[PDB]
RNA sequence: UGAGCCUUGAUGUGUAGGAUAGGUGGGAGGCUUUGAAGUGUGGACGCCAGUCUGCAUGGAGCCGACCUUGAAAUACCACC
């Protein structure tokens, strides 16, 4: 043995694939990453980046929660994506692109929105 | 105790364990186990009841035995302070600092001591180095060095060796040649137990000799039960 | 399922170098069962050239000190 490196040689897992979660919510997004049988190895947000409500609810705000969520898993050596998007927020390409840019490979986006039949009473935002 | 390792194997076919003998069939076994062609010189390695890891509650000292120990008398002193000269008249063959470093680890490397003064110490180990940390190089911390180098260069040809450890139970000290017979190796083995009981330290134990062994320069080591006045083994 | 002391196997922090100077202290080219050296190559270590380690292998053979990384050395023993 020699003195360490001065950029790791090495990494202690290499499950190689996950699936990116985002719900792009109506005042916010959030992003994580999961394993394939979905327990999460990592997450992060919108609205930690430094916004209320009034800005965490971008498609900005949420290009910029994917890039905290790709970095939040780098040591579960997970590189290859699929994505699946819920909520009726804008975070929901913006976020990917950035994503995609933050070192990852995807290759499916799903939606998760789940839509009834008829279902129960809205809601209420703006007494709308 | 004998060690395999690749890098001398001649041993393996001349020691079988790791074991110790009384020291009148220890040195007839290490007459076995002696690899090199030439007569080698021998060792004790000298374990301790010592509990300091601080270099002042260690042992430190040198001493000299009645007989002699096969080493060559090449004596070498680290100096920019002291009286070089006078050093180097008193039967050193190696004097210097910047390249002394350098004449101490080529030839023969049989020193009965290698010196230095506390005038150079700094350049020794601490900012400066002249060896590496080893054995063979006068310790950068413990009481091993004078200022009066024409006096220690003088001891040292009488066939005098040097003591002391550090955070490990270890006196190594050459003390024969392989040829002995039992009663020369216990009369200098004899000899440094004095002269490590009258440079004892406070954090010594009242069984201050934990184990005693015997080893050969290109061969093993096999282990004596001797201490005399202060065994573990008795 | 947590921790230490110690013995041992692996491993060595003063950085780099072709590479692997923990300490302390001694010391140097060696066979009769075996092989290091060194080449090749798996392992380990890591810097990408190598060593440490095992095997193919040499087994009348071979690694230091010159040279070199560096403030400074480097067969190879023993101890913790």
């Amino acid at each position: 043995a020699k003195a360490p490196i001065r950029a790791r040689k090495r990494v202690r897992k290499q499950v190689s694939d996950g699936v990116a979660h985002i719900h792009a919510s109506f005042n916010n997004t959030i992003v994580t990453i999961t394993d394939r049988q979905g327990n999460a190895l990592g997450w992060a947000t919108a609205g930690g980046s430094g916004f209320r409500g009034s800005r965490k609810s971008t498609p900005f705000a949420a290009q910029v929660a994917a890039e905290r969520c790709a970095d939040a898993v780098k040591e579960y050596g997970i590189k290859n994506l699929e994505v699946m998007v819920k909520g009726p927020g804008p975070g929901r390409e913006s976020t990917i692109r950035a994503l995609n840019a933050a070192g990852f490979r995807i290759t499916n986006i799903t939606d998760v929105t789940p839509i009834p039949h008829n279902g129960c009473r809205p809601p209420k935002k703006r007494r709308v | 105790m004998a060690k395999l390792t690749k890098r001398m194997r001649v041993i393996r076919e001349k020691v079988d364990a790791t074991k110790q003998y009384d020291i009148n069939e220890a040195i007839a076994l290490l007459k076995e186990l002696a690899t090199a062609k030439f007569v080698e010189s021998v060792d004790v390695a000298v374990n301790l009841g010592i509990d300091a890891r601080k270099s002042d509650q260690n042992v430190r000292g040198a001493t000299v035995l009645p007989h002699g120990t096969g080493r060559s008398v090449r004596v070498a002193v680290f100096t920019q302070g002291a009286n070089a000269e006078a050093a180097k008249a008193a039967g050193a063959e190696l004097v210097g600092m910047e390249d002394l470093a350098d004449q101490i680890k080529k030839g023969e490397m049989n020193f009965d001591v290698v010196i230095a003064s506390p005038d150079a110490m700094r350049v020794v180990g601490q900012l400066g180095q002249v060896l590496g940390p080893r054995g063979l190089m006068p310790n950068p911390k413990v009481g091993t060095v004078t200022p009066n180098v024409a006096e220690a260069v003088k001891n040292a040809k009488a066939g005098q060796v040097r003591y002391r450890n550090d955070k490990n139970g270890i006196i190594h000290t050459t003390i024969g040649k392989v040829d002995f017979d039992a009663d020369k190796l216990k009369e200098n083995l004899e000899a440094l137990l004095v002269a490590l009981k009258k440079a004892k330290p406070t954090q010594a134990k009242g069984v201050y000799i934990k184990k005693v062994s015997i080893s050969t320069t290109m061969g093993a080591g096999v282990a004596v039960d001797q201490a005399g006045l202060s065994a573990s083994v008795n």
